[PDB]
């Protein structure tokens, strides 16, 4: 079985929920039923099976190249993407961005500061994710940080199943040059399950999902919502985050 | 002198006593001062090989120390029959 | 923490051993991130969380598979009362009986090395290495998984009779003093033993009945319950089952140590 | 039916028959000998088995089972014999 | 390691190590020579050679190989199953064929005699063909028994 993990200071959590992003309620639709929504739905999917002794980090891993076993996957990786979401908009287990992650942004971000790589979030988010999706600022193998958005239960780790692109709607050719790029790269690896190589790891994580910010702010209102979530990070974790 | 490290300078009941307390951990004092040895059978048996007749010595023998407790010993030596009355001892104490 | 290791520079990349550190600081952090896992088994822990004999259960002993039995057409007649009925060709034993006599064994075990004596788990089956070191390990015993040279016992002088002996103090503590060639000749005889596959240990058996040294063994359905002082019913052929009862008997050793090193501290 | 043995000294295969694989030197020169035969000595129709003849014969003009060892040892383990 | 001579390693990667020596003419001087007199051997091969790139003007060593390739049997029937034969052994009944052919001509001299001799099979005249034909229509009759 697949359990909710318990947080650090759960009853502050269900009486007033996280300040300056969520309410009581809001925090419990995002955490307290969703999270236990999402681990139902995987223990049913994944019970009786070799998949049920994995931490939902390495079901995605094992799931993300099989077709038939997406649905899987989807719930492996919300679950993961909601406690990485989760765990750095706690208020705690005043934070500050560290000089590395700073350094980083400038050596990534054309030497930019850390609010215009805010607003640039903000902006990436409000326009590539439309409905449901994940807002991820990401390091590559590169020492790179750069910001990925994925649509509904994309992953940051596995490149291949980012879900970055909206087909559904009309693509530029630089996407579709870069849709062809990837399959040719996936199409390279000689493994038979035809899995790549992937060093990509998420330092930021934010939940665009209506589990999130639906409820306190409203079907607009996501750019504010993000704001807040970018405002208030717990930086410990973000920290933590980043390689040293 | 040259003695090897492990060498002495240069009865039968004290080296089976010794033995069989290196062997099995049982007392020699109780082997030496409170058992008696009586052989009941000693005979030579021979064996037909391609190089001739074999012989062997044949030792059995009893012990105790007429409180209850008794052992039976075989031995058996094709050179001496002390070496099978040895044997024959060896094994009656460990058979009490 | 990771001594010859240069780091690359920040203009670079990450080289093949950083991109290992860093995902093994991912690993220990937010790998484990979503959910957690209950009520799932995992081989390991057998071995090194081994629950106490109390709390042992029937459905513990059943979720090992210590029930499942040899084929009925190789059933050994003796073990008829140990038997709860036949069930898909093979002979079911009645996990009650199972957990009796473990419990009991477990104590005899706990006793033993309570009184600081040596014990001795025996195993020649092909993956049984592990638990056999294992238990040695927290009971501060003894164990042979490669193979029973006959007349390890009965011919201890001819085989053991050169291997190093030491002493120790009551606190298990080397004092590292020198030993006369006669000490070290002598027969260091088990206090126990145990035997994980009797059927494929008559010898070792035997030696220790005629070494009179008590033993403790898994009796399977096919096997002689009267050559053990004490038996304990049930499958010898899976790793699970044997390596529960194992883990059992070697925490109920680990318990009698720690009690012997305690009242020593006192 | 089932024949069950009594208990046998041994279980063995007095002369275990082997995976001769033919070589592949003589096949090609009776394939030749054969095109000779019907279409006529030095033929054109088969030189390329010429060929192929002239590059495997070449170098060299010529190009056990384990059924005992199992038998032996698995033999106590599936006998079926009834319990000591 | 210097840029020249990591720059001369990069070219010979490529090349084909050279041949000590050529097989087919070790061979067959080797089965000239008697007495261990190798240089002799080689003069009277080389000599006859020369002869017939002379009388030919082509490459003489190509057209013996050309010579021995053709005149050699490919199978032979032993003691009656056919058998068989690899390049040395093929060139060994050719190379005594050839021989035998030459001793039949007049030159004092055992080079000439081979030279022409060697001359006559590069223009397709040679009565071991004949016996080439013999042996193969042999293995031939006898294929039933491979
Ligand atoms: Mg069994």
């Amino acid at each position: 079985i697949h359990v909710v993990p318990k947080l650090p200071n759960s009853k502050a959590l269900l009486q007033n929920g996280v300040p300056n992003i969520l309410s009581s309620s809001g925090f419990k639709t995002v955490w307290f039923d969703y999270q236990r929504y999402l681990c139902d739905k995987l223990t049913l999917a994944t019970a009786g099976q070799s998949l049920e002794s994995y931490y939902p980090f390495h079901i995605l891993l094992k799931t993300a190249g099989n077709p038939l076993q997406s649905n899987i996957f989807n719930l492996a990786s919300s679950i993961h993407n909601n406690h990485l979401f989760v765990e750095n908009i706690l208020p705690s287990a005043k934070t500050e961005p560290s000089r590395l992650f700073l350094s980083k942004i400038k050596d990534s971000f054309n030497g930019s500061d850390w609010e215009v790589v805010k607003e640039e979030m903000i902006y990436r988010a409000e326009n590539e994710v439309l409905g449901q999706g994940w807002l991820f600022l990401v390091e590559n193998n590169e020492k790179k940080l750069f910001i990925l958005t994925s649509n509904n239960n994309g992953t940051p780790y596995y490149f291949p199943r980012n879900q970055s692109f909206d087909l559904n709607s009309a693509i530029s050719i630089d996407e579709f040059a870069t849709l062809k790029q990837m399959k040719e790269l996936i199409g390279k690896s000689t493994k038979l399950n035809g899995k790549v190589q992937d060093w990509t790891m998420p330092i930021i994580c934010v939940n665009l999902w209506d589990h999130a910010y639906l409820h306190d702010y409203g079907v607009g209102n996501r750019s504010k919502y993000v704001k807040n979530v970018l405002d208030n990070l717990n930086w410990s974790v973000v920290n933590n985050r980043i390689f040293s | 002198n040259i003695l090897p490290p492990g060498v002495s300078l240069p009865s039968k009941s004290a080296d089976v006593a010794a033995g069989l307390h290196k062997q099995t951990g049982v007392d020699p004092d109780y082997i030496t001062r409170k058992l008696t040895m009586k052989p009941l059978v000693m005979k030579r048996v021979s064996n037909q090989t391609g190089k001739g007749k074999i012989a062997s010595f044949y030792a059995l023998v009893v012990v105790g120390d007429k409180n209850g407790m008794v052992g039976l010993g075989e031995g058996k030596s094709r050179e001496e029959m002390s070496k099978a009355i040895f044997k024959a001892h060896w094994d009656a104490v460990r058979n009490l | 923490p990771y001594p010859n290791l240069i780091p690359s520079a920040n203009d670079k990349p990450y080289s093949s051993q950083e991109l290992f550190l860093r995902q093994l600081n991912h690993s220990m952090r937010t790998a484990k991130l979503g959910a957690t896992i209950s009520k799932v088994y995992y081989p390991h822990k057998d071995i090194f969380y081994p629950p106490l004999p109390e709390n042992i259960t029937v459905e513990s002993l059943m979720s090992a598979g210590v029930h499942l039995g040899q084929s009925t057409s190789l059933w050994r007649s003796s073990t008829q009362s140990y038997i709860y009925g036949e069930y898909k060709g093979i002979h079911i034993i009645d996990l009650n009986q199972t957990l009796s006599y473990l419990k009991r064994a477990a104590k005899v075990v706990e006793g033993v090395s309570e009184s600081g004596g040596i014990i001795l788990f025996l195993g020649t089956r092909q993956g049984q290495k592990r638990g056999l070191e294992e238990a040695a390990k927290k009971t501060h015993g003894y164990y042979v998984s490669t193979r029973w040279i006959p007349g390890t016992l009965t011919n201890s002088t001819e085989i053991s009779g050169i291997w190093e002996k030491q002493e120790i103090d009551s606190n298990d503590n080397p004092t590292e003093r020198a030993l006369s060639p006669n000490e070290t000749s002598k027969q260091v005889k088990p206090d126990l033993l145990v035997v994980l596959n009797p059927t494929e240990n008559r010898n070792a058996l035997l030696e220790a009945i005629k070494s009179r040294v008590p033993t403790i063994a898994i009796i399977d359905t096919d096997s002689e319950p009267s050559l053990v002082t004490y038996p304990i019913p049930g499958n010898d052929d899976s790793l699970r089952s044997v390596n529960f009862l194992l883990g059992v008997l070697a925490r109920a050793g680990q318990r009698g140590l720690q009690n012997r090193l305690a009242r020593n501290n006192e | 039916p089932v024949y069950r043995l009594p208990p046998l000294p041994r279980l063995k295969v007095k002369k275990p028959i082997i995976r001769q694989e033919a070589n592949k030197c003589l096949v090609l020169m009776s394939n030749l000998l054969q095109c000779w035969s019907s279409y006529g000595h030095m033929s054109p129709k088969c030189a390329g088995l010429v060929t192929e003849l002239k590059s495997c014969t070449s170098e060299s003009a010529l190009g056990k089972s384990n059924i005992n060892y199992h038998a032996a040892r698995l033999y106590d383990r599936i006998n079926g014999k009834p319990h000591d | 390691p210097t840029a020249e001579q990591l720059a001369q390693w990069e070219a010979l990667k490529s090349v084909p190590i050279p041949p000590r020596k050529n097989a087919t003419l070790d061979h067959i001087t080797n089965m000239i020579m008697r007495h261990g007199k190798k240089e002799k051997a080689q003069t009277i091969l080389s000599r006859a050679l020369y002869l017939v790139y002379c009388q030919t003007r082509q490459d003489p060593i190509q057209a013996l190989e050309k010579s021995l390739d053709e005149l050699a049997p490919l199978m032979m029937t032993k003691t009656v199953i056919p058998v068989p034969l690899n390049k040395r052994q093929r060139n060994r009944i050719a190379w005594n064929w050839i021989v035998q052919s030459a001793n039949q001509r007049v030159s004092s001299d055992f080079a000439v005699r081979l030279g022409e001799e060697l001359t006559a099979i590069a223009k397709g005249t040679s009565s071991a063909f004949e016996k080439r034909d013999q042996i193969h229509k042999t293995a031939i009759a006898h294929r039933a028994y491979i």
